[PDB]
């Protein structure tokens, strides 16, 4: 609800209503104590499996899973140098062909990139001053077509 | 004949002809047939040329003869040898494998008799007059009869004369789909060449007419508007009595309800008129009596029919208000509209209102300037209404291809899309080719069949039962395909493969001018003859004999990516893509087959190619001709910490998308950052720079463009600063908006192409008189624009413009009657507030300080010529300008 509110306030200034800069929202009324609500967002997945398929067959995935894991309980900070800038050598990112392999139509890409780009940084402002946290991977949501990032339920 | 008819090395004749042996090759078909025509007088010179023949020595004359064996006539006698068939399948063979010889036997038996004559063949041959027939023979009956008995030229026509209904009668089982085909063969041949002839083509038409009792209400729409010829005077009125006798018919029949017929008779008619003023009486009942069928929406074809006789009136509609009964579909019915607008009718004038957009502004803005030769009322009546417009405001089929083995089939899916729409017919052989094309194929498809051979696959997708619906009946026959096109043949084994790398994809200078026209064409040709190697029944000929046609490029994409399923990889001109110093198109068409060739490797179904290919370098080619793309082919093969300053020029050809900000700036130069900050948004510091650069240089280094300062000042709000910073000095080139900003005009007239701020200063400043008649002069002003948007120097801002033109008439339009003044104010302020909702309140401005001038002038030029008026142009001025303040501190 707070965030239909914020965007209400994102438009009406003509710059950035002229850029098509704003934020996808939901409606999602609860159904008493157990609710389940709906709006599930067409034409979209998860990042995460996004992220699956592209690195299935580089390096290890559970690997990583389990180096912030044996990394928690040592001494100080340290593991940034042990391990954590060592696994970072890993594949290096591969987010970039999720676009190329889906969109080969110049024209749309070009502005598919334009919104994924616009779209980040109204996430990351809003989310910075409301103060949230999470998203955990999971509840970071790609949408194809246009490429716009979008929120599920942050808590 | 002639040389047939002689026996003195006649054959010798061939030598001017062919201004060798091969002039006789030439036509050998045709020889073929003279021998077995010449009967009586066969010889050893038609056994000389047997000799030479192989098979043919027997076959052709069991085959290809039959093509037209019966053409020839040569006797009853000569027709029973050839029914004898010493060497052929009896009558089945000259039967059922020929219907379409019949084609050939009428073109030959074209008696174009004098309608006097014709009429009493008719009697015999379409006896009883039945309806349609009487309508038919009416229209022959109301000709003067001026046929050349002459025509019959080679003459077996003469011969034919009636006989011809006796041979006529030979056939059996008449149908549609025969008739069908013969019109539209007919159609096109008659479509071309000398008029000499045509009235050979319009008695040949009437005869098809009179021969068929196929006349299936709906199903005749094609008929009626495939044959909106009317080319010639005499063409038309030909056509007009064969068109109002299908008119009359339509009306016998008490049926063929048929709507979407209308656009395509009014817009020819309209046209025919102009200049032409002038119509049958037979047709004009033909098509008046129409009036009261009632099957049609009749609001808009009611004021063309009272357009065309009298009292066009309907000044209350027709003339603005009139729903855009071309606000659905046609594409080109809206000739019609716009003659009809500039046909009598009225000025356009007092806003109309007609609050329709939707489809009307899609289609007006969809295949767009249609108006080649229409102008006057039309062009008033769209402008008035660009505001309304305004406010309005592939890779799947790829991806499924690139999901195939060979499939090939999917052409077909393309092809039928292509022949049943496209053009809608656009009044060419291309409908023919493809229809002939399509007929072929479906009979393969689901008659010999079999393997599926990607043919059978239009009956899976069920394509076939719409393409066979007129079609795949009398015809397979690829014998029957190669008379119809000397096509599937010999043109692909020229086309080669090698002779494309030797030629069509040869730097080639020489096919400069053949270029997408033609050089584009031998390529693929190329494709298809190598395809054919192992190519699918009826597929490698269709292909080849589409390959005189026009624009049929895509197909290209599909045929080259089956070609390549080959282990081969020629490649080629892939290596070496990068001369292309002769003609633009080429290149063009070479990096779409660059970019589907990648979208392959994402699939990854065999990539080696993509692989293989020169990255980059061919890049600079893609950038000259500036494709979006050229980020992807650059950062891909990128992706790391190396820059490249290519980079810089491809961020410039897109001006900015708030993208250059990022490059890696941070000079070692102080002061060089100057270069940068010049360029993009700032509306303060920039300015700064720019006058600190100066101040530091100008010195003598009097060469620095002063450009990155003067728009800087501009955009900071200095006027009073720019047209002393650059005067007379080279310096842009819209120092007019100065020039109307402020109050000094004086910098002549922009006769040469007005854009914006130039438009809306030509329109005042040419403008002479105080009021009277300078409003006319104002009208004029505003055509002489829109002949300048269709130049169309800057996409959306000549519709803006236009609109800017309007909004100075109607009020500059009423110093008569200044009653309604105040209200016609109070619109236009509440339209402009609604306008500024969108786009910033920075081009505008100069839209309503040009509307605030305008009215300065009207009451500086006035006096007391004018009584009153004046009083109110200056009040409006004042109130005006106190709108202007409020909007501009409001958004500006």
């Amino acid at each position: 609800q707070v965030f239909q509110q914020v965007n209400k306030v994102l438009q009406n200034d003509k710059v950035l209503r002229n850029l098509d800069l704003g934020i996808r929202t939901y409606k999602v009324v609860p159904l008493g104590p157990k609710a389940g609500i709906i709006e599930f967002v067409a034409n979209s997945t998860s990042l995460h499996q996004i992220l699956s398929k592209l690195h299935t067959n580089d390096k290890i995935t559970f690997d990583q899973a389990r180096k912030g894991m044996k990394a928690v309980q040592t001494k100080s900070n340290e593991e940034r140098l042990k391990a954590y800038l060592k696994i970072t050598n890993e594949i290096k990112p591969q987010l970039r062909n999720f676009f190329f392999d889906s969109f080969p139509d110049p024209l749309d890409w070009f502005e598919a990139k334009k919104t994924y780009t616009k779209g980040v940084a109204a996430s990351s402002i809003v989310g910075y001053i409301l103060g949230l946290g999470d998203r955990h991977l999971n509840n970071i949501l790609l949408d194809c077509s246009t490429g716009e990032p979008i929120h599920i339920d942050l808590g | 004949q002639n040389l047939t008819e002689l026996f003195e090395y006649c054959k010798f004749d061939l030598i001017m002809y062919w201004f060798h042996e091969f002039l006789g090759r030439y036509f050998v078909e045709i020889s073929a047939i003279y021998f077995s025509q010449g009967f009586n007088q066969k010889w050893i010179l038609d056994m000389l040329h047997a000799i030479t023949g192989n098979g043919d020595a027997y076959l052709v004359d069991n085959s290809y003869y039959l093509c037209i064996p019966l053409a020839f006539i040569s006797g009853g006698v000569n027709e029973l040898i050839f029914d004898i068939l010493p060497q052929i399948s009896g009558k089945t063979t000259v039967k059922y494998h020929k219907k379409y010889r019949l084609l050939m036997l009428k073109w030959i038996i074209r008696f174009t008799d004098l309608g006097s004559l014709t009429e009493l063949r008719s009697t015999v041959e379409k006896l009883f007059p039945t309806s349609y027939l009487s309508p038919y023979l009416f229209e022959n009956s109301s000709v003067s009869m001026r046929y050349q008995y002459p025509l019959h030229i080679p003459l077996a026509l003469g011969a034919t004369l009636v006989q011809t209904q006796f041979a006529h009668e030979k056939n059996n089982t008449h149908e549609f789909k025969l008739l069908f085909l013969s019109v539209i063969t007919d159609l096109e041949k008659t479509s071309t060449y000398i008029g000499k002839l045509r009235c050979a083509r319009e008695l040949k038409y009437l005869f098809v007419l009179y021969e068929n009792v196929l006349v299936k209400s709906s199903t005749l729409n094609f008929i009626i508007i495939r044959l909106s010829k009317f080319l010639i005077d005499t063409q038309i009125h030909d056509e007009v009595i064969t068109i109002f006798s299908s008119l009359l018919n339509l009306a016998d029949k008490n049926t063929f309800e048929i709507e979407p017929s209308l656009p395509n008779l009014f817009c020819k008619i309209f046209i025919y008129l102009r200049e032409n003023k002038q119509l049958s009486p037979s047709f004009q009942q033909a098509i008046k009596l129409l009036e009261h069928r009632d099957l049609i929406k009749i609001k808009t074809w009611k004021y063309c029919l009272d357009a065309i006789f009298g009292n066009i009136v309907q000044d209350d509609i027709y003339e603005n208000t009139e729903l855009l009964d071309a606000s659905d579909c046609g594409v080109d019915d809206v000739v019609l509209v716009s003659l009809l607008f500039s046909y009598a009718r009225r000025p356009v004038a007092s806003k109309i209102g007609c609050s329709l957009s939707k489809a009307a502004a899609i289609n007006i803005l969809k295949h767009h300037v249609p108006k080649e030769y229409l102008s006057k009322n039309f062009k008033l009546w769209f402008a008035a209404l660009s505001r309304r417009i305004l406010q309005q405001e592939h890779l799947k089929n790829f991806e499924m291809v690139f999901r195939h083995p060979e499939q090939p089939h999917m052409i077909y899916q393309r092809i039928s899309t292509f022949n049943k729409e496209a053009e809608l017919y656009d009044s060419t052989e291309v409908f023919f080719i493809s229809e002939c094309i399509l007929t072929y194929l479906v009979g393969y498809s689901i008659g010999n069949s079999e393997s599926e051979f990607c043919f059978r696959d239009n009956i899976m997708n069920e394509n076939k039962d719409k393409v066979a619906p007129l079609d795949k009946d009398v015809l397979n026959a690829i014998y029957p395909l190669a008379n119809n096109f000397g096509m599937e043949s010999f043109i692909c084994d020229t086309y080669l493969s090698v002779n494309e790398p030797y030629n069509c994809w040869l730097s080639k200078f020489a096919r400069s001018l053949i270029h997408q026209i033609s050089f584009n064409i031998p390529p693929i040709v190329c494709l298809y003859p190598l395809c054919k190697g192992s190519t699918a029944f009826c597929e490698l000929v269709l292909t080849d004999l589409f390959f005189l046609s026009t624009t049929y490029d895509p197909k290209s994409c599909l045929n080259w990516s089956n070609r390549i399923f080959t282990q081969i990889a020629m490649l080629l001109h892939v290596k070496d893509s990068e001369i292309k110093l002769k003609m633009l198109f080429n290149v063009i068409k070479m990096i779409r087959m660059g970019s589907r060739c990648k979208e392959r490797n994402c699939l990854r179904i065999y990539s080696s190619l993509d692989l293989q290919e020169i990255c980059q370098i061919s890049l600079k080619i893609k950038e000259f001709k500036f494709g979006y793309l050229l980020f992807e082919e650059m950062n891909m093969p990128n992706i790391r910490e190396m820059n490249i300053n290519t980079l810089q020029k491809i961020y410039e050809c897109i001006n900015d998308g708030d993208f250059l900000a990022g490059l890696p700036v941070p000079h070692s130069i102080e002061g060089v950052l100057n270069s940068i900050n010049r360029i993009d948004s700032d509306t303060w510091k920039r300015f700064l720079f720019n006058n600190a650069d100066f101040d530091a240089n100008y010195t003598t280094s009097l060469e620095e463009e002063k450009e990155s300062l003067i728009k800087a000042t501009e955009d900071s709000g200095f006027y009073g600063l720019t047209s002393l910073l650059e005067s007379r000095l080279s310096g842009s080139s819209d120092v007019y908006k100065w020039n109307l900003e402020l109050g000094d005009w004086k910098l002549l007239t922009p006769k040469v192409v007005d854009s914006k701020a130039k438009g809306l200063y030509y329109a005042i400043k040419n403008l002479p008189q105080d009021v009277g008649f300078a409003e006319k002069s104002l009208e004029k002003s505003l055509l002489t624009i829109f002949d300048s948007r269709q130049h169309f120097i800057s996409q959306t801002e000549w519709m803006d413009t236009l609109n800017a033109i309007i909004e100075f008439i109607k009020i500059a339009a009423i110093p008569q009657d200044v009653t309604s003044f105040p209200q016609t104010l109070m619109s236009i302020m509440k339209a402009d507030k609604e306008r500024l909702n969108t786009i910033d309140f920075y081009d505008h401005k100069t839209t309503l300080k040009s509307r605030h001038t305008l009215m300065n002038v009207l009451s500086r030029n006035s006096l007391d010529e004018n009584v009153k008026c004046s009083k109110y142009l200056r009040l409006g001025s004042i109130i005006q300008l106190a709108n202007y303040v409020q909007l501009a501190i409001a958004n500006g």
